[PDB]
DNA sequence: GTCCCTGTTCGGGCGCCG
DNA sequence: GGGCGGCGCCCGAACAGGGACTG
């Protein structure tokens, strides 16, 4: 049937007319499906002849449907939706397994031929103009317009969503204590009813949608558990992900190993330990999507980790409201981070990574409060709830590092946990100059021109030296300075530089950077007992930086 | 009554923003809200047709069992089209009333209706969105004090009468009310001004004090006895400082430094240096020259974090002419939310920003724009949203302002 | 202003669902 | 084999902004 809903209005981007492109060959395989689906349409008003006087035509196809013997007419409306109206969707995200709490009784139903339930604006029609060639000398084949939702029209997703929230409406407003999780047609009913009284309440739903024109097949009307839900198999009381086939493929291209990490990260929402560090690493400059890639060993070894990790059978739990979210997170290498939600000790909700390397210098409590926010975002998404969070970072790290930097920064209430590797700061500057280190005022120029620069310290027991580099800048200058003046001091050093660059970039305590001679400079400082780091105004004759000054700048 | 054509500002658009994820409470509280906002007419359902949206969410008073719902109208403001009491801030005691609700007895432009779009959201995406628009003046919107002013003045011209000593202001959705009056006194006129608001169908932060925000100056170090380490850091405040002050000078302090000295070594003043710091600590008292407010300019804000709960910050429209400078301190060290404390601080400043010049700042805010935006909503309890940006900050800048 | 460096956004692949 | 919308990750390309520089 069609849905007595009144219907959405629809107009073109001011100035635009409707599409005018050519239907191309099909096969006679799909023609006959095409034939077959387009009669019945037409026979139920989904469709209508149109004639001449009608200048509007779209290629349309079809493809086999998911798991079925069926047919999916699909147009190629693109040109039709780069000339339509905006939308606002309306689908703001997808719900997961994890948010779902424990329910008496519950159901799954599909919608038959959910589009074409649903009208579609009758001014908007003329646009949806199609053709059919019907490959025979016999058959001329015949020209259709839509009277309902087409599939591949931008609009059409957004129309259907909001259409059956209206259609829904009425029955939630009946049915407060009746939960339906809307996903586009697929229905998920969940009451505090028992079986048999359930039961006449999903009747009374199948009348409800069947008077707003929405069929519900039984043969997609799923009575008892497991329920096959959102790629999901749904058991009384624990939820599993239907089996993930990671490619098995020799050689891998760019497309291969994209389909590899989407893979491994659909799989982490359950999975514990998922990395994919390196396999993402192997598609830095790659200019073409079919550009074939050897893999790194590093890349190798952690795809067979993760291998062995998903040969392990694991499942999840469902909410309970009456209890607190818990959040725990492990590190790895690399600045990777693997989290565990659950309510009771061993029995998670699910599971998680985060990776994402912000900033070109960082180090990891930076990393674990950036997680931290990940997942209480995350939760708040299906729980509406804040977690409460066991991290392995002591008191004493925190307090430090939020009392040593200058940003705002938090995490909620958080215990420690004992599990390595702990999260640590890997040294301190000095607040005050140390007595009895030795000062080294740096410097370093560059000659913008010719790219040629020098980088040296003057110490105040009489040291000076004077480094020259090429191909380098001024903030390298600098850092090579620093560098340089960490090389050649004691256990215990003072340091003078006039770079607000490189001493903003120190001073932040980062251990870790994607420059290598950050990553030089990182290990000095982490084999020193102490270092103090003093600035200066550069150009201003203070002595010791009016030295090297004169020095560098030969 | 009759409608006000209100148009966008010519070439732009009306915003296209996404809601953002809301805590179960804050969701129940709309869903409440909305049902009995379009059961009275207030707001009508829409559906994705309609191609703009504006985030939306709820607050909730300490000690409170209503909540307010607060839609982020930032972008909407920006982009309507346009249309001070200079003696508020110098008055003893003013008191901020929410004077919102009388916007909804108001109709608003049918043709404008369309840019107040707004999704509620769903725990888990139950459900797809909830799309609404406003069929009133909504709450936070800036066309709304000026479509209404002239109902304001009409309820306001009795009071004003009877009251001449009382000077009651409107931003956005708050009313300002400052007088003289001892602390009771003040307390029971503004009782006759909520009562006489509830009887014209107008429904009505907690007391300010203007009188006593203080200005925080750039304040030198005092000493027995100096090392080169201490010279250096004085040099670079006092360079740094003259950008502000032009009247400093650092030859005299400067030329303690030359040659290569170890930092710990201990320099003594002459009597020239000596002369130098007490010039400019002088210099650092009298205010800032040339600073004039720029209506027509935008108001920005820097902060920083001092640590152990305090934090500077400095209201400009053009970099070193502060039109104020000033400090927000707290109790430190105990179980301080830097989070929290940081929308405290902006919530003052915007305060304060509010009642001198009637607009409010542009906010720099040393903090990483993830953290913000996870957790400031859980402690703003202001019915106008600055707009911000999020800057990293250099520790120098730190240094320059801390006592 | 230019050069350098850094952060943010937005688009394009893939994954998953319908 | 391809058309649509949503969310996720991950990468790069544009673009913006602040600091240091030439003569
Ligand atoms: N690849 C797909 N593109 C789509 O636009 N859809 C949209 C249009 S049909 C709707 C729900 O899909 P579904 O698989 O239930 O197909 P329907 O024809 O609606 O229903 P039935 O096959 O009768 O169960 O989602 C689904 C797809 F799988
Ligand atoms: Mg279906
Ligand atoms: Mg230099």
């Amino acid at each position: 049937p069609i849905s007595p809903i009144e219907t959405v209005p629809v107009k073109l981007k001011p100035g635009m007319d409707g599409p005018k492109v050519k239907q191309w060959p099909l096969t006679e395989e799909k023609i006959k499906a095409l034939v077959e689906i387009c009669t019945e349409m037409e026979k139920e008003g989904k469709i209508s002849k149109i004639g001449p006087e009608n200048p509007y035509n779209t290629p349309v196809f079809a493809i086999k449907k998911k798991d079925s013997t069926k047919w999916r007419k699909l147009v190629d409306f693109r040109e039709l939706n780069k000339r339509t109206q905006d939308f606002w969707e309306v689908q703001l995200g997808i719900p997961h397994p994890a948010g779902l709490k424990k329910k008496k009784s519950v159901t799954v139903l599909d919608v038959g031929d959910a589009y074409f339930s649903v009208p579609l604006d009758e001014d908007f029609r003329k646009y949806t103009a199609f053709t059919i060639p019907s490959i025979n000398n016999e058959t001329p084949g015949i020209r259709y317009q839509y009277n309902v939702l087409p599939q591949g029209w931008k609009g059409s997703p957004a129309i259907f969503q909001s259409s059956m929230t209206k259609i829904l409406e009425p029955f939630r407003k009946q049915n407060p204590d009746i939960v339906i999780y809307q996903y586009m047609d697929d229905l998920y009913v969940g009451s505090d009813l028992e079986i048999g009284q359930h039961r006449t309440k999903i009747e009374e739903l199948r009348q409800h949608l069947l008077r707003w024109g929405l069929t519900t097949p039984d043969k997609k009307h799923q009575k008892e558990p497991p329920f096959l839900w959102m790629g999901y198999e749904l058991h009384p009381d624990k939820w599993t992900v239907q089996p993930i086939v990671l490619p098995e493929k020799d050689s891998w291209t760019v497309n291969d190993i994209c389909k590899l990490v989407g893979k491994l990260n659909w799989a982490s929402q359950i999975y514990p330990g998922i990395k994919v560090r390196q396999l993402s690493k192997l598609l830095r400059g790659t200019k073409a999507l079919t550009e074939v890639i050897p893999l790194t060993e590093e890349a190798e070894l952690e795809l067979a980790e993760n291998r062995e990790i998903l040969k392990e059978p694991v499942h999840g739990v469902y909410y309970d409201p009456s209890k607190d979210l818990i959040a725990e997170i492990q590190k790895q290498g690399q600045g990777q981070w693997t989290y565990q939600i659950y309510q009771e000790p061993f029995k998670n909700l699910k599971t998680g990574k985060y990776a994402r390397m912000r900033g070109a210098h960082t180090n990891d409590v930076k990393q674990l409060t950036e997680a931290v926010q990940k997942i209480t975002t995350e939760s708040i998404v299906i729980w509406g709830k804040t977690p409460k969070f066991k991290l392995p970072i002591q008191k004493e790290t925190w307090e430090t590092w939020w009392t040593e930097y200058w940003q705002a920064t938090w995490i909620p209430e958080w215990e420690f946990v004992n599990t390595p590797p702990l999260v640590k700061l890997w040294y301190q500057l000095e607040k005050e100059p140390i007595v009895g280190a030795e000062t080294f005022y740096v410097d370093g120029a560059a000659n913008r021109e010719t790219k040629l620069g020098k980088a040296g310290y003057v110490t105040n027991r009489g040291r000076q030296k004077v480094v020259t580099l090429t191909d380098t800048t001024n903030q390298k200058t600098e850092l090579q300075a620093i560098y340089l003046a960490l090389q050649d001091s004691g256990l215990e050093v003072n340091i003078v530089t006039d770079s607000q660059y490189a001493l903003g970039i120190i001073q932040a305590q980062p251990d870790q950077s994607e420059s290598e001679l950050v990553n030089q400079i990182i290990e000095q400082l982490i084999k020193k007992e102490k270092v103090y780091l003093a600035w200066v105004p550069a150009h201003k004759g203070i002595g010791g930086n009016e030295q090297v000054d004169k020095l560098v700048s030969a | 009554i009759e409608t006000v054509p209100v148009k966008l500002k010519p070439g732009m658009d009306g915003p296209k923003v996404k809601q953002w994820p809301l805590t179960e409470e804050k969701i129940k509280a709309l869903v409440e809200i909305c049902t009995e906002m379009e059961k009275e007419g207030k707001i009508s359902k829409i559906g994705p047709e309609n191609p703009y949206n504006t985030p939306v969410f709820a607050i909730k008073k300490k000690d409170s069992t209503k909540w307010r719902k607060l839609v982020d109208f930032r972008e909407l403001n920006k982009r309507t089209q346009d249309f001070h009491p200079a003696g508020l801030k110098k008055k003893k005691s003013v008191t901020v009333l929410d004077v919102g609700d009388a916007y909804f007895s108001v109709p608003l432009d049918e043709d404008f209706r369309k840019y107040t779009a707004f999704t509620i959201p769903s725990i888990n995406n139950e459900t797809p969105g909830i799309r609404y628009q406003y069929n009133v003046l909504p709450q936070g919107w800036k066309g709304s004090p000026a479509i209404f002013q002239s109902s304001m003045t009409k309820i306001l011209e009795p009071f004003r009468k009877q009251n001449p000593d009382i000077v009651i202001y409107q931003y956005m959705d708050d009313l300002y009310v400052g007088s003289d009056l001892e602390i009771g006194q003040h307390r029971t006129k503004i009782e006759e001004l909520r009562q006489h608001l509830l009887r014209w169908g107008l429904t009505t932060g907690y007391e300010l004090h203007p009188d006593k925000w203080t200005v925080q100056p750039i304040v030198l170090p005092e000493k027995d006895s100096w090392t080169v380490n201490d010279i250096q850091k004085l040099v670079g405040k006092l360079n740094w400082a003259s950008q502000i002050y032009p009247g400093i000078k650092v030859r005299q302090l400067s030329k303690l430094l030359r040659g290569t000295k170890a930092l710990t070594e201990v320099i003594p003043l002459t009597e020239e240096a000596e002369l130098e710091l007490a010039e400019n600590r002088e210099i650092l008292k009298e205010p800032v020259h040339g600073v004039y407010y720029d209506p027509s300019k935008d108001l920005i804000a820097e902060i920083q974090k001092q640590g152990q709960g305090q934090w500077t910050y400095q209201i400009y429209q053009e970099p070193f002419k502060n039109l104020k400078t000033g400090k927000y301190a707290r109790m430190r060290g105990a179980h301080t939310n830097d989070v929290k404390q940081l929308t405290e601080a902006v919530q003052k400043i915007t305060t304060e920003s509010i009642v001198i010049w009637g607009k409010t700042p542009k906010f720099k805010l040393p903090i990483q724009k993830e953290t913000w935006e996870t957790w400031w909503t859980e402690y703003w309890q202001a019915t106008w949203i600055p707009e911000w940006e999020f800057v990293n900050t250099p520790p120098l800048v730190k240094l320059w302002y801390q006592l």
